[PDB]
């Protein structure tokens, strides 16, 4: 899961 | 929320803010299911999460706003991956349970599935543009798109994962950061929880995923029943 994914 | 209004303070009471004893900011949001239980996303949890309900601006009380703590948290047994986030959903039994109210009632989950077309209601204490934050919740409707949009965008999700990909295709409208755990409203049920998407928000052609709440329709209804052993949708 790519870091700048999560909100 | 980017792209977006300012909510209308009374068409969100199942709307909840997550927030910590640590800190005022607000990095999740979350959506009342019935008196004492509250669903949002798995990334949201905290060691001292804390819940406002009833909650339209975060310096501006209503009468009825009220906090509440967790007495347990409840996340899915079986995933793929080992921190869950596959299966990015939590349910957070309140210490005490909260009376229906003006500001505070409960959202219904999905009666049926919704697929692509469909459109719906985002909304959260997020961001509404990549400088600010907001003080009250913003909203914006958005419509559930094929699949096939976020699968090269998020290859952690895949085209049998249970989420539902959503956004505005033109660019422009999207949810943003601190807007997970909330609720994607269609057609008056809660058929999504803001999961992720892409950097910026709100891109053209980069809509984003929620967790499909349909699918776990009957893990949540067994956690609530007070079954500690169900397991959910595989
Ligand atoms: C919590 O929820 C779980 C899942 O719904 C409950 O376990 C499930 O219980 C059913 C009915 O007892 C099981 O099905 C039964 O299987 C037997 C054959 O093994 C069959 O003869 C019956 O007609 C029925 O189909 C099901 O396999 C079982 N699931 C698992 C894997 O455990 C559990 O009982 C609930 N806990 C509570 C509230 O006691
Ligand atoms: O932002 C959510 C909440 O954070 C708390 O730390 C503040 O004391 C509240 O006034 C606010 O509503
Ligand atoms: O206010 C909630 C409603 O907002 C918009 O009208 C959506 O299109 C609808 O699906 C949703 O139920
Ligand atoms: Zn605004
Ligand atoms: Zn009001
Ligand atoms: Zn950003």
């Amino acid at each position: 899961i790519a870091a700048w994914y999560l909100r | 929320v980017v792209g977006g209004d300012e909510c209308n303070i009374n068409e969100h009471p199942f709307l909840v803010a997550l927030y910590t004893s640590a800190s005022s900011t607000i990095h999740c949001a979350g959506a009342l299911i019935n008196r004492e239980w509250v669903l949002t996303a798995a990334h949201c949890d905290r060691r001292n999460i804390r819940i406002k309900l009833g909650m339209h601006s975060k310096n501006i009380r209503n009468e009825d706003e009220q906090i509440r703590v967790p007495r347990g948290k409840y996340f899915c047994l079986n995933t793929k991956f080992p921190n869950g986030l596959d299966k990015d959903i939590m349910l957070i039994r309140l210490r005490r349970p909260v009376t229906y109210s003006t500001h505070i009632a409960p959202v219904s989950l999905p009666s049926r599935s919704r697929g692509v077309g469909s459109r719906c209601r985002i909304m959260g204490w997020g961001k509404i543009s990549t400088t600010t934050y907001p003080d009250v919740p913003h909203c914006t409707n958005i419509f559930i798109v094929k699949h096939k949009w976020c699968e090269p965008l998020y290859p952690w999700v895949p085209a049998d994962s249970r989420t539902l990909c959503a956004g505005i295709l033109k660019g422009g409208r999207d949810t943003c950061h601190g807007d997970s755990g909330g609720p994607l409203i269609c057609n008056g049920e809660m058929h999504g929880i803001v999961a992720g998407g892409s950097e910026p928000c709100g891109q053209h052609l980069k809509p984003a995923v929620y967790t499909k709440v349909f699918d776990y329709n009957n893990w949540i209804q067994s956690i609530i029943a007070g079954n500690r052993t169900v397991t959910c949708p595989p």
